[PDB]
């Protein structure tokens, strides 16, 4: 029972941290592009 | 049959958070000195 | 699972490791697999369980076997042991949305206080 | 013919039998009938559907046949064996899905940080 | 719509000789069951399965058959047999009885 | 002679006719007496090397008996996809950090 | 377990909070 | 075991209203289903339809459609077959019969009623 | 006693015959002589290994023993319970070999870092 | 293996404490 | 490198006594080999694992022993035993044979 | 059954080089070894060494190590020796045989090579 519950949580964290990265990512490139406009 | 995937999706989630935790601090770096420039 | 049915085709058993076995009650030493028509392989017989994967792959499709004279009657596997999974509760759709929320106010803030 | 067409949501297995049309089919699992005339309202028949509500992995899991009324099983033209872990709310995550997802997440935040970049460049 | 026909209509024929009967299907079913009426009542339920008898039936009442046409024999007549036999299959959609043969005893 | 390894349920026990001595591995645990000298759970992979003699046939014949249960108690199915990625991934990321740090320090 | 996620997000808003607050010191 | 009673003659006129019954008692009449069975004198058997006293699935042919209407009663546990727009050809013998499962066949009948029909 | 040495990497399970150098070993899995008889692809004898790919747990487990040629079986007293669980990249990983590489990356992370901030304060 | 959390959670909580010294010495000094 | 002797290695008597011929080992062995031979002609199994007796052999011979020694028992001599027996064992790494005893017929 | 076929008398020099033959068949011989012995005429029986037909594991003793040389082949499932730095004790007969595994004993041998060295 508590292998289910865990690979379910597992499974989320795991699409939250993918989805949190990507937004970083995102974040990162605007912020190298806005930094390299200057140079 | 079902601790075997569930170790090795705990290892990946792991290194997802340190994987994270590094781009945090790159992108604060990188903020910080923008605002410094 | 029919008796002069002309089925010939049923599953082994259950994972019992983590892998699913066919098995085709042809008489004849080799059998030649079937996947929606198209030949997959004979047999040797040193094992009559020819597999399809893990069970955590979800194997699925018809599945039937030409042992001697004519082909069988195909075998619908359905197989999906919830691998990806996510459980909809309002603890995770709660979290979701706060964790969400969180980092898009951060960012806003970084490309705000960037100005200039 | 036909395939099958299993329909899971949570803790509910529709089972559905395309072919045999204009007839009474009948469901049997292991060589048992089940959606018939039993004292259970988990189980139940109406045109060519199988509702297995509350499915279970132990008990529930097995070989299921669809044959019309008056036919042996034996004359059906497969079987299904049917394994599946159920849950309570359990979504699948397939490939359309975690694509969709991540590109309105990646578009959505993109606009928004566009937005409030151009909203502070133009309050100053 | 499997029709289903009995070639042998009228049948005499001596107590203690092997008489058999033919039910012909326009497609292969996969079982036939055979039905007594005499003249004058009810019918009543004499072979099910194409192989098995009911309760009261004598022994010697033996058929079987597969593919497309059965047969139904009689190991020694008495003076019973003089009946109307009906050969039914449910194997496709619709239910399907026989054309109906008649046999009577000769003397 | 071979030694019979009785396995009950989640268990592991040594059985012979006679006091099992310890020879090395695992020490054991004596549930109830020395014909039946426990090991404990399958799972904690029970491995060990124990003696013991035989029976009133067995007598001069005496026989040894190494377990060895490579039983996955906590095993990790390596990706050779998801390791690896997540090796670069952090070098990557390890490198733009020390490429950041350079920016904000030298510059 | 979701408590792990809750305390290093808890965690991560605190460091960058206070990290901010120390470079507004400093400088 | 299974005994099915049946109504005696019932006297009619062409194109009038015809509802006879079968009288199911012995069994659990719910778990086996009931088909008609039509003879008319001179010729064999003829399956009119069937129905299943669970939820009153129907079941008819061709030749018997938008003629005959198959109802099932549990406070009795019988079944009514209901009849209109007659013609000469409609007298006949009309037999009731159950359906085993295990067995593919209609193990017991019932005596059937004689409807007799004329101007 | 030396007692076998059971490698197992992967699907494939190596075992070991101590005790008896120079003359050829042979393997028997209950009373089953097995071992180079070129007649199975998975099962291999070598100079004194027993490759057995495709490990099964039911099908390929059980009591093994070792003798040289023109020796009984039955004179060998040291017999091998392997009854053992295999499975594809299965490897045996634990709590402390993930904190190690995890305190590893740490310090070569804080390493590098310390060196290029002492190289971008010269230069 | 569930504790990786709790290794994750105090590496971050050490590497917040040590912030939290350094900002706080560094306000209340000069 | 166990040397497998027979201290009774002349034979000599007539048809139909007790013939008892022992073989000693260095090193407890695990079983023992019987090969018959004639003047001229190739040996040939005539005892294996020390107590089953091969396609061919009569009834009357019988083998036996344990530990270090073995023995062979002709349970009454006839007229073509006349031949030399080596003991033979391969429980040690080498395939040691025995020295051979010369049996005669009087 | 196995039936195994050897040369006759063979002639050689002392210090030459000689091959000497033992033709197995009717039987599978892949899977059972091959024993060679030796027997001057006036001595006994002694164990030259034997090799597996699988894939040629060579055993001999330390008297006849560094002199004779085992070798199998397949393609006629036949055994060959082959002796150098011949001498005179040298001279003796040769036998092959075949070794039974279930019955631990040699169970099938040759008729034997007479080999004759002299100056
Ligand atoms: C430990 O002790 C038990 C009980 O004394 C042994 O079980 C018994 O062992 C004897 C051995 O002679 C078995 O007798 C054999 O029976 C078979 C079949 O009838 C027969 O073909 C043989 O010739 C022999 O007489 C006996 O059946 C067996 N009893 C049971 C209930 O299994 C056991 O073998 C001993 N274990 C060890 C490792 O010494
Ligand atoms: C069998 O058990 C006995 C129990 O002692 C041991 O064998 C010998 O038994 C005699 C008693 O008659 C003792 O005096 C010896 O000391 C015992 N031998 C040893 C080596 O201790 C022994 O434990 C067992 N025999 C074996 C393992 O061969
Ligand atoms: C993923 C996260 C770290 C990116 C979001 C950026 C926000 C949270 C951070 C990153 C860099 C930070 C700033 C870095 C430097 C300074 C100068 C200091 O005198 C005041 C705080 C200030 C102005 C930071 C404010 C926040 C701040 C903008
Ligand atoms: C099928 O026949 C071939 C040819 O004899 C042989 O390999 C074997 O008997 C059967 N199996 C396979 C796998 O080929």
């Amino acid at each position: 029972n508590d292998t289910l519950l865990l690979q379910l949580t597992n499974t989320s964290a795991y699409y939250m941290y993918l989805l949190l990265l990507l937004k970083s990512v995102v974040y990162f490139a605007i912020i190298t592009c806005c930094l390299l406009r200057r140079t | 049959v079902h601790t075997e995937k569930v170790n090795m999706m705990s290892l990946t989630v792991l290194g997802l958070r340190m994987l994270f935790a590094k781009t945090v601090a790159v992108n604060f770096l990188l903020t910080a000195k923008l605002f410094f420039l | 699972q029919s008796i002069k049915g002309n089925h010939l085709v049923k599953v082994y058993d259950y994972q019992e490791d983590g892998s699913v076995l066919l098995t085709c009650d042809a008489e004849a030493k080799n059998i030649t697999w079937f996947k929606d028509g198209k030949m997959i392989g004979f047999l040797t017989e040193d094992k009559k369980k020819w597999n399809l994967g893990s069970n955590a792959k979800d194997p699925r499709g018809m599945y039937q076997c030409k042992g001697s004279q004519n082909k069988s009657k195909p075998l619908q596997v359905y197989y999906r042991m919830c691998q990806n999974c996510i459980e909809l509760n309002a603890a995770t759709i709660s979290g979701f949305l706060f964790a969400e929320i969180v980092s898009i106010f951060v960012l806003a803030v970084g490309v705000y206080f960037i100005a200039g | 013919q036909t395939p099958y067409k299993v329909s899971i949501s949570g803790t509910t297995v529709i089972l559905t039998c395309p072919q045999y049309p204009g007839s009474e089919i009948l469901w049997q699992h292991n060589d048992k009938n089940i959606g018939g005339d039993e004292d259970d309202k988990n189980i139940g028949s109406d045109e060519d559907h199988l509702s297995l509500k509350e499915f279970s992995e132990l008990e529930q899991s097995g070989y299921y046949v669809c044959y019309p009324r008056g036919s042996k099983p034996e004359d059906a033209n497969f079987y299904l064996y049917l394994r599946a872990r159920v849950c309570e709310n359990c979504m699948e995550m397939d490939v359309m899905s975690v694509a969709t997802i991540v590109i309105v997440d990646i578009c959505i935040t993109g606009g928004l940080l566009l937005l409030v970049y151009y909203w502070s460049k133009n309050r100053k | 719509q499997i029709v289903l026909t009995q070639s042998p209509a009228i049948m005499s024929a001596s107590p203690g000789e092997k008489v058999t009967m033919t039910c012909s299907a326009s497609s292969s079913v996969s079982y036939m069951n055979w039905y007594q009426q005499k003249s004058g009542t009810s019918p009543k339920r004499w072979i099910y399965d194409t192989s098995k008898l009911a309760s009261g039936v004598p022994a010697h009442f033996r058929g079987s058959g597969s593919g497309t046409s059965y047969s139904l024999t009689i190991s020694g007549m008495e003076a019973e047999d003089a009946a109307t036999y009906y050969c039914q299959q449910w194997s496709s959609n619709p239910f399907t009885f026989g054309s109906g043969t008649k046999l009577e005893i000769k003397r | 002679f071979k030694i019979p390894i009785e396995e009950l349920e989640d268990r592991v026990f040594v059985n012979c006719n006679t006091s099992i001595t310890w020879v090395e591995g695992t020490v054991g645990t004596l549930l109830s007496d020395i014909t039946r000298l426990d090991l404990g759970k399958r799972i904690l992979d029970p491995r060990g090397i124990y003696r013991c003699n035989g029976t009133d046939i067995y007598k001069d014949k005496e026989s040894t008996v190494q377990v060895h249960y490579r039983m996955c108690q906590s095993c990790v199915e390596l990706d050779p996809a998801t390791v690896a990625g997540i090796i670069v991934t952090d070098v990557i990321a390890t490198l733009l950090l020390a490429l950041g740090v350079f920016c904000f320090a030298g510059h | 377990p979701k408590l792990c996620y809750l305390l290093d997000g808890i965690l991560f808003i605190y460091g960058v909070i206070l990290t901010a607050l120390f470079l507004r010191v400093k400088f | 075991q299974v005994q099915l009673q049946q109504s005696g003659a019932e006297l009619a006129r062409p194109g009038a209203s015809v509802k006879m019954s079968c009288k199911a008692s012995g069994y659990t009449f719910t778990r086996y289903t009931m088909h008609w069975v039509k003879q008319r004198p001179g010729q064999g058997l003829e399956w009119i339809g069937y129905i299943n006293p669970s939820r009153g699935y129907t079941n008819y042919n061709q030749k018997f459609k938008d003629k005959a209407t198959l109802t099932t009663d549990k406070s009795s546990s019988t079944a009514y077959m209901q009849l209109s727009s007659l013609t000469s050809e409609d007298s006949a013998v009309y037999y009731c019969a159950r359906y085993y499962d295990d067995h593919y066949c209609l193990d017991y009948w019932g005596q059937g009623t004689t409807l007799t029909v004329s101007s």
